[PDB]
């Protein structure tokens, strides 16, 4: 059970004592359904002001303005759920984590 | 800490008509060691124009919805009556004469 | 056709219970989690590390495999992330989250805590490269995980030969479970229905 | 009779009028449970009685 | 709530019981489950359920 | 009630009600409609019967405590290492409950050649059927049925 | 929270009331937008062109 | 299923175990209950109306809110892709208007009086002090006439300036259970030919 | 044996295996054995190990 | 699929190559879609609209 002899095993065709589990994690690309309630939330909007600042062809202007959000429901105000199903992103191959 | 405790409520002179005149005008600063919060400005100084604040947004509070034991459907089921002197029943009956 | 996907190899003895595999099951050969408590704090550790008792789950053993599952086995020292013996990798390892023991506090109860676990949780992997390495520092995107938060691995459509996995009737696959010393697992995972065939 | 307990006073007894009014809510709300409990109680199966 | 009432149900199964008569271990066919052993092990009394 | 409490005052509200049932024959029919989660489990959970003390014991003692240190292994529920003498012999607690209330079974012995075909249907497990159920000429006719 | 009134051996209940806080969270939206030197040169012309 | 199983709460360990085994039989189950059922459009409009009347309300304080032209009051927005919608819209879900009528106005709010000189001097703010202040002191000062009675409602005294007007906007209700619902899929309106996903 | 994203027919031999039980780490037994002497250990027998 | 699974444009190699193997599954599949799909009404009026 030596790695070298197990390296010999294994590229021979010999099968030592011993199994295993292959663990393998997969994304999706899926299309969401989500509901929200009427009194949801609670959205305060504030007052723009600019920014100054040059850029290689002239100046930019950055207009920025601070909002802030609150839930006023006592439970739960939105459930979403997933719905459909799209094409997988990602492979199903066999490609083995070398360590 | 304790300092900043006590300048940290009813902040500095923040516009506040004067209750009192105080009188003897000499120089303060030989002894700061009374008061809790000593601060000395040559001219002018940008600390003295601050106005961040707390708010609160509302309170919300809901009223019960009493129920009446004869609106709802099982009060169908029984024949309620008020009997006051209840206590004082050893053993009632009641008879059927069934032919 | 895509990303590649790793697959990390935990070892275990052969003469291991075939029917295990064949629902919803654990890697780690133990069920483990912060989901069952109620009584005290310190149990989360004596759910997935204590051997003096059986399993919560299967409730008449300690644990499938002996190899994977006490508190420093050999799959144990090679796949927690506590002890960062892979930390110098930049490859993604699928069975990091089903070893190491999650940060916990106790102050909430269990079925808010699990809606607040539930939700859109930041992502684990990578998505532009193609190798599925660690996740870029400061990488934003938010993938709704289900089996992760309730420990569980669901088993695909496999067989150890290609003659039961499909049938002579141009049309279903193979439905035989064990012939001689091979094996046919069904199809547990939320796709029943779709990736064709 | 000071301006600082009068509020006081008055929260004392707002609260005590509306915990008493669910209490008295509450026997409006018992019978119906009791009136199934004893009929729960009373009832023969029916696939016996049948 | 009331109405969300329990019932208790018993199961029954016996374990080790061995069919005595010769007549009634029977195959409804010929190679319904077979091994490669000499012997087949279902002949053999069983020890479970 | 004028009651006194940990900080104040208590007031119970106690009122006296009665009921009768002014109905000739049968008047509520209930009946079992759906099926929600079952409670417990449908384990293998073994029942262990050195819970209990009072019968007679064995002349050696070495032989009932490897007895019961055999019987615990192999097992889920036992009595505790100790043997707490003036106890109740409870099972030591465990971590977590994954799925319900483990429900226990009891075992019966029987002769190896027992018919298969009575176990078939709703069967009796004493192996001889009884109740109150059956009578028609006398009072006790119940331990006839049951033990005769 | 509401009431029922019960007999037999179950405690009798007083109704509970409850408080609770929630706090606003600060987000913001940012927007660019950008003048070329150009066209500031042009804008800048302070009455000679 | 926590929100059905569980009727009140304070739930012990084996009504809790019970909960969990109906949790992970629910979420391997209803997985992609749209893309998975679509030949069974009643079993969607089953799960839709469970999704609808499965969350609780919020607070009823408003001046003008969104209704349809008939004058219900609409009860929140189902939003959704547009493969999604138009899959409701053709077979599923019915109808019920084609125009609303939203608020136009925002409803400002300002610090001013005494809320002004409270921010400048101690540092805190609260909104409508005046209106308050008017129902602490007419409830506090004045005799019985007026004192004993403190009901829990909207209130809203004096509350000068305002504009409840509405516009017809043409947008598609449908209606699931009992409720009035929005269903919206914007995906032409906003986030196209922009680089944002 | 099992199927492909596009449901194309794949094979893990246990020559994949090799990438992670043919490490150094196989024989990386000092802290298991740390961690193991630092338990309660009762005087057990000397035969098989003497 | 180019107008439906990309929202924009620009992929990277994963997306890119996702979409390829979507775009071969479906000029396999809807090549002959008025001779295969003949007998239903409705699969034609749904891939013409």
């Amino acid at each position: 059970f030596t790695p070298i002899s197990l390296t010999h095993q294994l590229r021979t065709g010999f099968h030592p004592g011993i199994a295993f589990t292959v663990v393998r994690q997969d994304r999706f690309a899926t299309e969401q359904l989500l509901y929200a309630e009427r009194a949801s939330e609670s959205y305060f909007v504030g007052q723009i002001q600019v920014h100054h600042h040059d850029a290689i062809g002239g100046v930019n202007f950055t207009l920025t303005q601070p909002r802030a959000h609150v839930d006023l429901g006592v439970g739960y105000t939105a459930v979403c759920a997933t719905a459909a199903l799209r094409c997988p992103l990602t492979d199903m191959g066999n490609t083995a984590q070398n360590l | 800490t304790e300092s900043d405790r006590i300048a940290g409520i009813f902040n500095i002179p923040a516009g506040i008509i004067p209750t009192g005149n105080v009188l003897s005008t000499i120089e303060v600063c030989a002894h700061r060691c009374i008061f809790d919060f000593f601060k000395q400005i040559r001219s002018d100084d940008n600390s003295l124009y601050s106005a961040q604040f707390d708010i609160l947004l509302g309170t919300y509070c809901n009223t019960l919805n009493f129920v009446r034991f004869l609106e709802l459907g099982l009060s169908v089921a029984c024949i309620c009556t008020k009997f006051p002197e209840l206590a004082y029943v050893r053993d009632g009956v009641i008879q059927f004469e069934v032919q | 056709r895509g990303q590649a996907s790793v697959c990390e190899f935990v070892a275990m003895p052969v003469s291991t219970d075939l029917q295990y595999f064949r629902t919803a099951c654990n890697p780690r050969g133990r069920a483990s989690g912060m989901l069952y408590m109620g009584d005290r704090d310190a149990d989360i550790e004596a759910i997935m590390f204590d051997h003096t008792q059986s399993d919560v789950a299967y409730t008449d053993r300690a644990t499938l495999n002996p190899w994977a599952s006490q508190k420093h086995s050999y799959g144990d020292r090679l796949y927690n992330g506590t002890y960062n013996l892979t930390g110098a990798s930049p490859i993604y390892s699928p069975c990091f989250k089903f070893f190491t023991p999650a940060e916990v506090n106790t102050n909430c109860n269990t079925l808010d805590r699990l809606l607040m676990e539930a939700k859109a949780v930041a992502s684990q992997s990578s998505t532009d490269t193609e190798y599925q390495f660690k996740r870029p520092p400061g990488s934003t995107e938010m993938t709704q995980d289900p089996c992760g938060l309730f420990q569980e691995a669901y088993p695909p459509l496999c067989s150890s030969d290609a003659a039961m996995l499909r049938t002579a009737h141009a049309g279903e696959t193979g439905a035989d479970e064990v012939h001689l010393a091979q094996y046919l697992i069904r199809d547990a995972s939320p796709l029943r229905g779709c990736l064709p065939l | 009779g000071t301006e600082i307990d009068s509020s006081l006073r008055i929260r004392a007894i707002q609260q005590m009028a509306r915990n008493l009014r669910t209490v008295l809510d509450s026997f409006e709300r018992g019978t119906a449970d009791q009136l199934l409990g004893v009929l729960l109680e009373k009832a023969p199966p029916l696939s016996l009685l049948s | 709530y009331p109405l969300i009432g329990n019932i208790d149900i018993t199961f029954i199964m016996p374990m080790g019981v061995f069919q005595a008569n010769s007549m009634d271990r029977y195959t409804r066919h010929a190679g319904d489950f077979s091994t490669v052993s000499e012997q087949d092990p279902r002949q053999f009394p069983p020890q479970g359920i | 009630h004028h009651h006194d409490a940990i900080g104040g005052v208590n007031f119970t509200l106690t009122q006296p009600r009665a009921h009768v049932d002014l109905g000739v024959g049968y008047t509520a029919v209930c009946a079992t409609a759906a099926l929600r989660c079952p409670l417990t489990d449908m384990g293998n959970t073994a029942q262990n019967l050195f819970f209990s003390r009072g019968g007679v014991p064995m002349l050696h003692d070495n032989v009932t405590e490897s007895l019961r240190r055999i019987t615990a292994s192999g097992g889920r529920l036992n009595p505790t290492e100790p043997l707490p003498i003036f106890g109740g012999l409870r099972p030591a607690t465990s971590a977590g409950i994954a799925r319900g209330q483990a429900s226990v079974c009891e075992f019966v012995a029987m002769p190896v050649s027992t018919d298969l075909q009575y176990f078939r249907t709703a069967c009796n497990p004493r192996g001889r059927a009884s109740g109150m159920l059956y009578m028609g000429d006398r009072d006790a006719d119940i331990e006839a049925i049951m033990f005769d | 929270q509401p009431m029922i009134a019960r007999d037999g051996p179950h405690p009798v209940d007083q109704p509970v009331h409850n408080y609770m806080v929630k706090r606003i969270h600060k987000r913001s939206l940012s927007a660019a937008f950008a003048i070329a030197s150009e066209a500031l040169s042009l804008l800048s012309n302070t009455y000679v062109d | 299923p926590i929100n059905k199983f569980q009727p009140e709460g304070h739930l012990n360990r084996v009504a809790r175990a019970a909960l969990l085994s109906d949790l992970k039989r629910r979420v391997c189950a209803d997985m992609f209950f749209m893309t998975r059922h679509a030949r069974e459009p009643r079993l969607i409009s089953a799960y839709l109306s469970d999704m609808v009347s499965c969350t609780q309300p919020s607070v009823m304080v408003s001046r003008i809110t969104h209704t349809n032209t008939r004058g219900r009051q609409v009860d929140g927005v189902l939003v959704t892709t547009a493969t999604l919608k138009r899959q409701l819209l053709q077979g599923i879900l019915q109808i019920d208007d084609t125009a609303a009528d939203v608020p136009v106005t925002y409803g400002e709010m300002v610090l001013q009086g005494t809320n002004l000189v409270t921010a400048l001097v101690m540092g805190k703010a609260v909104r409508g002090m005046d209106d308050v202040a008017r129902h602490l002191l007419d409830i506090t000062d004045p005799n019985t006439l007026n004192i004993p009675s403190i009901p829990p409602q909207s209130n809203s005294d004096s509350t000068t300036a305002g504009l409840p007007v509405n516009a017809r906007v043409p947008a598609d209700l449908v209606i699931v259970g009992d409720k009035l619902v929005f269903l919206e899929a914007l995906e032409r309106r906003v986030y196209q030919a922009t680089r944002v996903a | 044996f099992f199927y492909n994203k596009d449901g194309i027919l794949t094979q893990l031999t246990l020559r994949d295996a090799m990438g992670t039980i043919c490490h150094s780490s196989l024989l990386d037994v000092e802290a298991t054995l740390v961690a193991l002497r630092q338990q309660h250990l009762d005087r057990q027998c000397y035969f098989g190990v003497y």
